[PDB]
């Protein structure tokens, strides 16, 4: 499922901003 | 009238924008309690203002770290904008000052915690719950955009829940007053509009694309474009193929297809009717916009609040002592702060 894929991803924590 | 309310809001903003408040407090007037969050160039701490007993959220930025990250202009924009704005859904800047080492922005303390925390724990929000929050962002962007401000960092991490269960927008680090198009590559990977990724000049329509990402994330429990590496997230965004969970209503999917529109001549919020194309959409049919603005709508969730200065709605962070150098650092760079 997409939820299981999300939960298993490295991007469930606070996401840092990008710049430059 | 909306046009008339915004006209007066612009007058109020412009006076503060052209003559910014500076040096309104000192570090020594506050008792430092706990860190509420951290970032690349500083931290946010719960503090108590001794003279009043009021609690606040103090953002501390290390000037040397700001300089290294080339965020000088972005930090001057943040403080100059924050001291000039006034809206029910924006976290209020109470005081600002600087010392030899750091810049300080003392904000109103929002005790309910980040929407990020609640969304991740709960999993996802119901369409009426997501709608209640989305309406607040619609009105906030309508206000900001009318002042020629682009926000550029919409995400659950930057949205705080107050005691009444309403949103408070924080983090104006990428906010900019701009009349034309802009080019800076900034934001959060999952929330970037394709124009930003493709190094095109862009405008306020990027905030409307980010609203589409937020509404999707709130209602689904995960964002429309995710992957382990930002490059892979960018590939998904530029294709713009979005799949919706089976539980998303027909109205929701249609609103998201118009917000998450790769074509700028077709993106809602960016058309001749502007924000009205969003406010009048079928998914918002039950939303009483005036009542949302006036905070008379009952919130779907009220945070638990044990008492003043309680931090249980915030994660724990490692504490670091605030060191103030005996020598002034980066004085010239931050002269206007
Ligand atoms: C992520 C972030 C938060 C801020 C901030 O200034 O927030 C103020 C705040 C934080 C916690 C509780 N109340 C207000 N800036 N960037």
């Amino acid at each position: 499922t997409t939820y299981a894929d999300f939960i298993a991803s490295g991007r469930t924590g606070r996401r840092n901003a990008i710049h430059d | 009238s909306v046009k008339e309310f915004l006209a007066k809001a612009k007058e109020d903003f412009l006076k503060k924008w052209e003559n910014p408040a500076q040096n309104t407090a000192h570090l020594d007037q506050f008792e430092r309690i706990k860190t509420l969050g951290t970032g690349s160039f500083g931290r946010v701490m719960l503090v108590k203002h001794m003279e009043t007993g009021n609690h606040y959220a103090m953002k501390i930025l290390d000037k040397q770290k700001v300089v290294k990250l080339k965020q000088i202009e972005h930090t001057l924009n943040e403080k100059r904008i924050l001291q000039a704005v006034n809206f029910p859904f924006l976290v209020k800047l109470e005081f600002s000052f600087k010392d030899n080492s750091n810049l300080y922005m003392v904000m109103e303390y929002v005790p309910g915690g980040e929407m990020f925390s609640h969304l991740r724990r709960i999993g996802r929000f119901s369409e009426p719950h997501a709608r209640f929050y989305a309406a607040q962002i619609v009105l906030t962007f309508e206000y900001l955009h009318s002042l020629d401000l682009i926000y550029r960092d919409l995400k659950p991490e930057n949205l705080l829940i107050d005691q009444q269960g309403y949103i408070q927008v924080t983090d104006f680090g990428f906010a900019k007053r701009v009349k034309g198009r802009t080019w800076t590559l900034c934001g959060t990977p999952e929330y970037l509009a394709p124009e930003i990724i493709l190094s095109k000049g862009y405008n306020k329509a990027v905030d409307w694309w980010a609203l589409g990402v937020l509404i999707y994330e709130m209602a689904a429990g995960y964002p429309p474009f995710f992957a382990d590496q930002p490059i892979q997230i960018y590939e998904k965004i530029v294709s713009g193929k979005v799949r919706f969970p089976s539980h998303f209503s027909s109205d929701l999917k249609d609103l998201l297809r118009n917000l998450l529109q790769v074509d700028l001549t077709k993106r809602f919020g960016n058309l001749k009717n502007g924000v009205n194309d969003i406010k009048n959409h079928k998914w918002f049919a039950t939303t009483d916009w005036i009542a949302i603005y006036q905070r008379k709508v009952e919130a779907p969730f009220i945070p638990k609040f044990k008492g003043p200065g309680d931090t249980s709605n915030f994660d724990d962070y490692e504490e670091e002592e605030i060191r103030v150098s005996i020598n002034e650092k980066c004085g010239k760079e931050f002269s206007e702060f």
